[PDB]
């Protein structure tokens, strides 16, 4: 986006000529400058937001961030007659205008138009900026009363992100013209590419111009940009992408090109209507089969081409960026090891397409996909023990849980020290087979005493099931014949 | 000299004491008995409330950092014993709770000469000169062109001190310590000088008792080393240090999910409102001491693509308690949950998403401001959209077969050379579209059957002896069908004799853009010309 902050102050009223070389006052030659600006964005970068601020004493948002570049054209005239309310900063009020739409992580453009006439404070923007200073009066004004050294300031305090503009010669309309096209070429030229699957293609505008990322200062500090030609190298579902983090979104869009480069009025978008063009079979075949394109943005960098995925919109094709490097995405793995299913063994997707390769799972498990033992919550403790408890009743049927339940705490209390611990549960497993009813299996009581005797053992850290690697076997009994508020929680879908 | 990942974070190395003294009762009771006459209510050592608390510490890191985090653990009393090493591999819980077994509690009645906690603290000085893997890598990579990678790292020591004296001396026998092995690591290429230590000293007591050391506050004892000295009852106490200082070492915040509903299987009231906690770095709050952000009740309708501006690893705070045991189940079993930024604005906020990658539960940061990218033109308005004939679904089709899968070496074999799979998955594409007609009426034989069999294998780069009848049978299909003067498809979307020779064209384009991939293509051509109608 950008924010048009037009300085409507009484300056603004001087004419720019004493000499009556011309009859602007310097706010005429500012509107003008913006006319071409707006002129410019209505037909090569009508994507774009705009909004605009006025400003003297106070500031107002006059047009709230628009694509409408005729509303914003015609706010031009009724400027100065327009109702300014608001005291703080117009750049307090660029801060707050800019998250209050967009959040904190969009580029945005501030265009500050003025004369130059002379808690946080705004600079440095919140959020990725430009601050570009069109200066309604020539360098020879400017130096003579020391507001070119502010000004300069202001983009010292945004971290030399932005640039003055100013004139060294008559403060005319052919020089203004000059400067706001010199804004235009650094600020909003299209980015222009070639969208590639094989031998198809087509010519294509990617908006926004992505922001040439840096790595690391240190350890890569080139800045990248996108190749021009977009290789397209593979499909992958959406399922299998996964939502996965990216550095910014884009659309991607046809131009009609000429020989000489020339993107072609209300004629001509009726002649290239009729052209078939591989952007929309893309998008179609996208949003019908719920896939991604993966595509190639330099060596070691890649992103995928999809179509808007909520129905209730409006869709087009767009583009997301991974972060630069060879594996951005662990559970894809590897993008240079992505390869085609002909050459797999057996096809990863299923006779029947209904397998996935993906998701690659980590080579080792994270902690709560793992039976972790943790005590440091008393709770913690008791749900361990009252697991061995309730499976211990549950004797023979359970005596596998039994003693995987029991093995785990023996081998959790040596590594700890905490060895008094065996001899309390080994206590509790002796009452377990005292109070035993009398209708129990008769095996019941012979595994709970063997544990409760090998538990204690341990206990004697003696060198005997002391031992990390000795677990706790059932005994070998030989009979030949015949969860109540401490289970699991489960998901409630209702309400 | 810089750091990058190799900040003090890469190499943090535990200090916990084992002599004797070790083995006293915290004196904070546990009631391991929850319903005749309960057991007696037993205590940890201070040894095994330290190894506990250091552990936890190493559970939420290994969570949030499966790499290039790393940690040795030493355990320190007659000597030092360094349980593990820097290699990643080492980086293991399980095995680390193998070797504290093997150590075992301290032995009260002992009288091990000469133990104290300084012999691991020197131990700890002089791994912290080792190079990990990742710093040998990046040496090697950086060359003599840098070779300042940084080395900088942690040591965490857990100890019951005497006094203020006494843990003074231990900050100056580490303070020289540093400074004499660092001459060593200078003339040797196979250690680092330590550019900058920061040593956590945690004196910790059982209850009831009034510490004899008291907090002191970081200082700079060294341009290496910075010190600081925490008093804290053993038990509960010690944990919620360690707790906080892994959220400090890591750069880590707190979520917490509300409003999860919940409920037992086996019950029919039981339906409650829970709550859980997870760590994970700080930058997955950045677009907004806990945050709070509220579940979402998953709709089966929901958006399979999210825009997503980064995704956070997580590790929650309770593992093993029974909400955030049904949260992460929910999760791994594929589940993913929509998060709620809570705002009395009125309009809903859906800030996060949690979902689980192959075993692997990140948080992901969503978007919920309004997008740049909203309402796009229309296709219909643009170039080609006022065509009505795209091959839509035979271009999807080509997508699914064009379905990419992860292969598990960097390269394989083909014709006894080794390729890259994406390379060849590249390659593939620029085959299967040498023709490849966008719609509908720009082709005949991609809109009949009867020359599928030959279109869909003329396109590999070589063809099977099956390929090859199928093809020849293809052919002699349409021989059939001229014959029979069949009808074709190249209506709107003349005579037809015009209308075989035009299909036939076709289909010879399409095999002579492939006769150069093999000589069986070769004679898959040769059977059309002969076969087919010239004028
Ligand atoms: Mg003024």
């Amino acid at each position: 986006p950008t924010v048009v902050v037009m300085d409507v102050s009484l300056s603004m009223t001087r004419p720019v000529s004493i000499e009556g070389s011309e009859e602007y006052q310097r706010k005429h030659l500012a509107a003008h400058g913006l006319t071409m600006l707006f002129e410019h964005m209505a037909t090569n970068y009508k994507l774009e937001f705009t909004a605009l601020v006025v400003f003297s004493s106070l500031w107002e948002l006059m047009v709230p961030f628009t694509r409408d570049y005729n509303t914003l054209q015609e706010a031009l005239s009724n400027m100065d007659d327009y109702d300014k309310t608001c005291l703080e900063s117009a750049l307090v009020g660029v801060c707050n205008i800019v998250q209050q739409e967009w959040g904190g992580a969009i580029p945005c453009q501030v265009v500050l138009v003025t004369d130059g006439c002379l808690n946080r404070f705004p600079l440095p923007f919140p959020f990725p900026s430009k601050l570009y200073i069109m200066c309604m009066a020539n360098l020879e004004e400017l130096q003579s009363t020391d507001s070119l050294e502010c000004l300069e300031r202001l983009i010292d305090l945004n971290n030399g992100e932005g640039q003055i503009f100013t004139i060294d010669g008559p403060l005319c309309l052919k020089n203004v013209q000059s400067m706001f096209g010199k804004l235009i070429d650094l600020a909003y030229t299209p980015f222009h590419a070639v969208l590639k699957c094989g031998h198809l293609t087509a010519d294509v505008q990617v908006f926004p111009r992505p922001e040439p990322f840096v790595v690391d200062e240190e350890i890569d500090p080139i800045p990248k940009v996108i190749n021009t030609d977009l290789e397209i190298v593979g499909f992958i579902d959406i399922a299998d992408i996964s939502s996965p983090p990216v550095l910014s979104r884009h659309l991607v869009l046809p131009i009609a090109l000429n020989k000489e480069g020339d993107e072609v009025e209300n004629s001509a978008n009726q002649i290239a209507g009729k052209i078939p063009n591989f952007c929309v079979l893309l998008h179609g075949s996208l949003k019908v089969e719920g896939m991604v394109a993966i595509v190639q943005l330099g060596p070691e960098w890649h992103g995928m081409l999809y179509s808007q995925a909520d129905s209730k919109k409006k869709s087009n094709l767009m583009m997301s960026l991974f972060e630069p490097g060879p594996e951005p995405l662990p559970w894809l793995g590897k993008m240079a090891q992505l390869g085609p299913i002909s050459d797999a063994k057996e096809n990863p997707y299923g006779e029947d397409d209904n397998k996935s390769p993906f998701p690659l799972q980590p080579k080792n498990k994270r902690s709560y996909a793992q039976n972790v033992t943790v005590w440091i919550k008393p709770s913690g403790l008791q749900t361990d023990v009252q697991k061995i408890l309730r499976n211990a009743r549950k004797l023979p049927e359970k005596t596998q849980t039994f003693y995987k339940e029991l093995n785990r705490l023996r081998k959790a209390a040596l590594a700890f020290g905490f060895l008094d611990l065996l001899k309390g549960v080994a206590d509790m497993l002796e009452r377990e087979c005292t109070l035993l009813p009398e209708t129990a299996h008769p095996d019941a009581a012979f595994q709970l005493t063997h544990a409760a005797q090998q538990l204690k053992l341990a206990s004697t850290g003696t060198s005997e099931y002391a031992a990390y690697d000795q677990n706790i076997t059932p005994l070998h009994t030989d009979f030949s014949g015949s969860d109540i508020g401490v289970g699991n929680l489960i998901i409630d879908l209702d309400a | 000299e810089f750091m990058k990942i190799f900040s003090e974070s890469h190499k943090t190395v535990f200090v916990v004491d084992h002599c004797p003294y070790m083995a006293e009762s915290c004196r904070q009771h546990v009631e391991f008995d929850m319903l005749i006459i309960p057991l007696a209510p037993i205590s940890k050592s201070l040894w095994t409330c330290s190894v506990e608390s250091s552990m936890e510490y190493c559970r939420i890191m290994y969570d949030i950092f499966p790499f290039k985090k790393l940690v040795n653990f030493i355990v320190s009393d007659s000597g030092a014993h360094v349980l593990n090493s820097w290699t990643q591999e080492d980086q293991n819980l399980q095995e680390l709770m193998a070797a504290l077994a093997a150590v075992g509690p301290p032995n009260p009645r002992a009288d091990p000469e000469c133990c104290s906690i300084l012999h691991g603290l020197v131990a700890a000085v002089e791994t912290l000169c080792k190079i990990t893997e990742y710093q040998h890598e990046a040496r090697t990579l950086l060359m003599e062109n840098a070779e300042r990678v940084g080395n900088r790292g942690r040591i965490i020591c857990i100890t019951n001190a005497k006094s203020d004296s006494h843990v003074r001396m231990l900050e100056d026998c580490v303070q020289e310590t540093i400074h004499e092995h660092n001459k060593l690591a200078a003339n040797s290429d196979h250690l680092m000088q330590i550019q900058k230590c920061e040593l956590v000293l945690i004196h910790t007591y059982p209850v009831g008792e009034d510490s004899l050391v008291s907090d002191r506050s970081k200082k700079e004892l060294s341009p290496v080393l910075t010190s600081e000295v925490h008093s804290v009852r053993a038990g509960r106490h010690l944990a919620t240090k360690l707790n906080i200082l892994v959220q400090q070492h890591f750069d880590l915040a707190s979520t917490t999910i509300t409003n999860i509903p919940m409920k037992e299987e086996q019950h029919a009231n039981t339906s409650a409102n829970y709550d859980v906690e997870l760590l994970h770095h700080k930058d997955a709050h950045v677009d907004f001491e806990t945050i709070t952000l509220k579940w979402c009740t998953p709709r089966t309708n929901n958006i399979e693509l999210h825009y997503c501006t980064g995704a956070y690893r997580i590790s929650p705070v309770d593992v093993n308690s029974r909400p955030s045991s049904c949260l992460t189940n929910f999760l791994l079993n594929g589940r993913s949950v929509l998060l709620e930024q809570p705002r009395k604005s009125g309009s809903k906020v859906i800030s996060h998403m949690l979902s689980s990658h192959g075993g692997e539960i990140f948080l992901h940061v969503l978007s919920s401001s309004r997008s740049i990218l909203e309402d796009p033109p229309s296709i219909s308005e643009g170039c080609g959209g006022r065509v009505t004939d795209y091959r839509i679904t035979d271009f999807g089709e080509f997508m699914r077969e064009n379905r990419l899968t992860p292969f598990l070496d960097p390269r394989y074999k083909i014709d006894g050379s080794l390729e890259v799979p994406l390379e060849r998955a590249k390659d593939q594409l620029e085959k299967h579209t040498r023709y490849w007609p966008m719609i509908i009426s720009q082709t005949t034989i991609f809109n009949m059957q009867a020359v599928v069999p030959l279109a869909s294998v003329i396109v590999k780069e070589s063809l099977t002896e099956e390929d090859v009848l199928n093809c020849q049978k293809t052919i002699y299909n349409l021989v059939d069908m001229e014959r029979k003067n069949d009808p074709l498809p190249i209506s709107t979307v003349p005579k037809r004799d015009e209308q075989y020779r035009i299909m036939w064209n076709e289909l010879e384009t399409l095999v002579r853009a492939h006769i150069n991939n093999s000589e069986k293509h070769q004679r898959v051509l040769e059977c059309l010309m002969a076969c087919r109608s010239k004028p």
